[PDB]
């Protein structure tokens, strides 16, 4: 628990999640079904362009 | 803990025939002739007497009480 | 519905609602309902004998 | 259709023409859409059993009530409080002495 | 009541399919009891550890939403359901680190989602320390 | 035997559709038809294939890993005709002459021929 | 109006008003439980 | 609030349509495809559950000539309608009709 | 790192993103010889792929 071996190497991200798993088919093969207890909480920082102003006013 | 009210698979009320399944092994039936004699021919509803344990005659001497 | 000893209380009220089977497995009013195709046994040859 | 049997609280008849996808229908919709009448609010004072207050309340929900309900409405959204139409009642009150 | 069948294919590496209507008529049903515990001891100095009532809101006379489910004493009370970040004991301690100031260390409940108390069972040792431990239920 | 698509003999096993190893006709999709067609082909195999087989049915139980006669014989006689070489190659090792097999001990020959 | 603790064992009501050492009454058993509450809880029968 | 959702094909002018029926599951889906196979018009009818968190099902209709799928779907929820009528009128006659021969039996 | 840009392994370049137990033995059974359907059951498992993106295709 040293600053190389501990902190250096790998640390501790956030932005993450732990869930068990179960199987669904009915999804494609590139898409994972996130729930919503996690989903409301992981969040994307979206910057405002002209794009997509319409979209996050909502 | 108590007998459960439905079977769990069919959905037959076992509830109520808990104490007649009691009442009726203290008259010396076999569980085979007395779970007949209730009326259970599904085999799910059997597994209800059947398999059942009384926890709740034995927790209840351990309640307090006046 | 309990079991009880001296003491021991229950007070409670029970609001009945109207409520179909799809949503939860207490509506249902049926113990099991099912049906099965009314079979025909056919002989080929005669069984006759033991 | 030829009912072959029937007394209190069973049946047992048959049907002949009919086809698979729709008895089949018949069956599910025993099973899934016939409404009835069951508790779903178990508004408690003064529990004091042993059997917990979460078991109680699910066993009185599986406890058949012989209301006939054509005559009942469905329940809105929310409307904690209901009405002469879409509700009935049940009070328990048990206390337990020594004889 | 097991059949060994292959259905609809959510049940492909060892998993395995229930069914609705024996979830709700009672198959596996099962309840969870956790503990929370809180001590209220006498240090060297001639004072103690205290539990403040409910704070009341003097504009409704209601208390206020994270101290609802108290009784008049600071300690939550069996059979009202507890919430996430609502306290249980409304502990509080000397800052002494001339009368006494007090901080409060409430014990709230974490969680994350609602519970049942079921007893709160208050004791003490012999140090004059009181020692009181919920019931929660989910 | 595929052609233009259209399955023309035999069954699909693990050497065609698995991730085993090449000729699967999923790798065929993606070394000539791009990623996404391999990725479509695998996602309609998914939902096709449990619609079906949970209208077939498919199922194991006791009388499909039980013996039948024609086993309960061979098995029989061919316990009894191992047991009886194992017990001369036992007899021909303790008291009397047991062939060496070339580079090793005569216990390791015994070992050998009872394998 | 008090506050109005069961006891462990005997299981009668103690009212444990002032600053004490906890203890029965009636008995020597030192161990309390609180009553049930008297409001009223709402318990979905599912 | 609309249960009723009609999605048309790439391609093709209203002859393969995809039906999309809102709170239904197999229990309607499984009788009307039944009622609409037997149109002789329809090429190809069958259904699907999309997820089964969703209660939906996708009734893709197509059919062979140039008649729009509209009329096979209403041709099939009319000829299920009356086979409901029909069937409840001969059980309720067969219920009154042992009911009566019990009640006359043992008198 | 996409799941469709990875499915070979780097290994040896045989697929490792393929069909699993019960879809295995759904094609097997389905790829016999002596299966053979109706209109209407042909039409009931060919309609199960209509689905997603592929909701619009004929
Ligand atoms: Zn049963
Ligand atoms: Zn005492």
């Amino acid at each position: 628990q040293g600053r190389f071996r501990g902190n250096l190497s790998g640390k501790r991200v956030d932005f993450s999640g732990r869930t068990v798993i179960s199987p669904d088919p009915n999804l494609r093969i590139d898409e994972v079904a996130v729930p919503v207890h996690v989903a409301k909480i992981l969040t994307f920082p979206e910057k405002v362009n002209k794009a997509n102003i319409n979209f996050l006013r909502k | 803990m108590i007998i459960p009210v439905r079977c769990f698979t069919c959905g037959k009320i076992v509830g109520n025939k808990w104490e007649a399944y009691l009442g009726l092994l203290q008259a010396e039936y076999t569980e085979g002739d007395a779970l007949d004699a209730l009326g259970l021919k599904r085999y799910c509803c059997r597994r209800m007497l059947l398999a059942h344990v009384d926890l709740i005659e034995k927790l209840l001497n351990y309640a307090p009480l006046e | 519905i309990a079991q009880l000893r001296p003491g021991q209380e229950i007070d409670l009220l029970m609001h009945c609602v109207k409520g179909i089977g799809k949503d939860h497995a207490k509506f249902s009013p049926v113990a099991t309902a099912s049906y099965r195709l009314l079979p025909d046994i056919t002989l080929l040859e005669p069984v006759e004998g033991e | 259709v030829d009912v072959v049997h029937m007394d209190e609280n069973s049946l047992e008849f048959d049907m002949v023409g009919i086809d698979a996808a729709i008895a089949n229908a018949f069956r599910r919709i025993l099973l899934a859409e016939v409404p009835t009448m069951a508790v779903e609010k178990v508004l408690v004072y003064n529990n004091t059993s042993i059997v917990q207050d979460e078991i109680l309340a699910h066993r009185l929900g599986l406890i058949p009530i012989h209301a006939d309900p054509r005559l009942f409405e469905y329940r809105n959204q929310g409307d904690e409080e209901g009405t002469e139409i879409d509700t009935l009642q049940f009070r328990l009150q048990v206390r337990c002495t020594r004889n | 009541t097991v059949a060994v069948m292959s259905y609809s294919g959510y049940d492909i590496e060892d998993a395995l399919v229930l069914n609705k209507a024996s979830l709700d008529r009672g198959f596996g049903r099962c309840l969870v009891y956790k503990n929370a515990k809180c001590t209220l001891k006498r240090y060297t100095n001639q004072t103690f550890d205290k539990v403040m009532g409910p704070m009341l809101d003097a504009a409704t006379r209601k208390p206020i939403w994270r101290h609802e489910i108290l009784d008049a004493d600071g300690i939550c009370s069996p059979g009202e359901k507890v919430e996430n970040k609502q306290v249980l004991v409304n502990k509080s301690m000397p800052t002494v680190t001339q009368q006494p100031q007090y901080k409060d260390v409430p014990i709230t409940y974490k969680g994350a989602t609602d519970s049942y108390i079921e007893k709160v069972m208050i004791s003490s040792n012999a140090e004059d320390a009181f020692l009181i431990k919920m019931l929660l239920r989910q | 035997t595929i052609q233009n698509s259209e399955l023309m003999s035999g069954s699909m096993d693990k050497g065609t559709l698995g991730s085993g190893s090449k000729n699967n006709i999923f790798y065929i999709l993606l070394r000539d038809w791009g990623q996404n067609e391999a990725a479509d082909a695998m996602s309609r195999l998914a939902r096709l294939a449990p619609v079906y087989l949970s209208n077939r049915g498919f199922s194991i139980g006791i009388g499909d890993v039980t013996p039948g006669q024609g086993l309960l014989k061979a098995k029989y006689e061919l316990l009894n005709a191992g047991y009886k070489k194992c017990d001369e190659y036992i007899e021909a090792l303790n008291t009397g002459k047991l062939q060496q097999q070339p580079g090793c001990t005569a216990e390791e020959t015994l070992e050998a021929l009872i394998l | 109006q008090p506050m109005i603790y069961i006891c462990g064992e005997c299981h009668t009501e103690n009212e444990i008003k002032s600053r004490d050492p906890i203890r029965c009454r009636e008995c020597g058993y030192r161990i309390m439980y609180k009553k049930r509450t008297k409001r009223l809880v709402v318990f979905d029968a599912r | 609030k609309t249960a009723l959702e009609m999605v048309q094909a790439a391609g093709t002018d209203r002859h393969c349509v995809t039906f999309v029926l809102h709170e239904e599951d197999h229990t309607l889906g499984n009788s009307l495809r039944y009622m609409i196979m037997k149109n002789p018009e329809v090429e190809f009818c069958g259904y699907t559950t999309t997820h089964p968190s969703e209660s939906k099902i996708n009734l893709r209709i197509q059919t062979r000539g140039t008649l729009p799928a509209v009329e096979p779907f209403q041709r099939g929820l009319n000829e299920l309608m009356n086979v409901c009528q029909h069937v409840l009128d001969k059980f309720e006659a067969s219920i009154k009709d042992y009911k009566d021969q019990k009640a006359s039996r043992n008198e | 790192m996409g799941t469709k840009a990875n499915l070979v392994t780097p290994r040896n370049g045989e697929p490792l993103i393929a069909a699993i137990q019960d879809f295995l033995t759904g094609a097997y059974l389905l790829t016999l010889k002596d299966t053979f359907f109706d209109r209407a059951k042909a039409c009931q498992i060919i309609a199960s792929i209509l689905v997603g993106k592929d909701e619009k295709i004929k």
